[PDB]
């Protein structure tokens, strides 16, 4: 078995840990991912919540909930 | 295979084959797939590691 | 100095390198070439020991304690 990262799924992956550090957590919760993924410029996943449907402007506010 | 008397024990062997697919990016389930399987079973890894391949080796 | 090698001397250096990844090695030690030799069949190793009369057990043994 062997694992085998890119460049921006690998700086996401790191980003996620250290901001479930500063907010002083215990689990890694997966909400803590797609917060951080989301705030890139010109990002790939903007694009599939606007082409299969369902406003950008009322997700995200349901991840910060949790 | 002389102390053992569809069988219980491949229900085992057959489930770890699922979990080394999802693993080397293969669709299917090939010979590669059923290698590292035997290396998960605790009475089958013991065989392996008496001629002198270990863990970290394999 | 002119150290030439040749086309089936060029096969077992370039195979002790890559002989050393699976016994978890850094490094190219040339102990790796005796070990190479003695684990194909009818190789030039195995053929100059039968003739000198020599065990090819207790020399296998010998550069695997190294």
């Amino acid at each position: 078995s062997s694992m085998q990262f890119t460049d921006k799924a690998t700086e996401t992956l790191n980003a996620a840990a250290k901001y479930a550090a500063e907010n002083s957590h215990v689990q890694l919760h997966p909400s803590h991912v797609a917060v951080v993924m989301l705030d890139e410029e010109n990002s790939l996943f903007r694009s599939i919540l606007e082409k299969a449907g369902g406003d950008v402007v009322s997700i995200e506010r349901g991840f910060k909930k949790i | 295979m002389v102390r053992q008397p569809h069988s219980p024990e491949l229900a085992k062997l057959l489930h770890y084959a699922h979990e080394h697919m999802k693993k080397q990016r293969d669709l299917y389930i090939a010979q590669d797939h059923l290698i590292l399987a035997l290396a998960d079973l605790p009475s089958m890894a013991q065989v392996l590691k008496e001629g002198g391949v270990t863990k970290k080796s394999l």
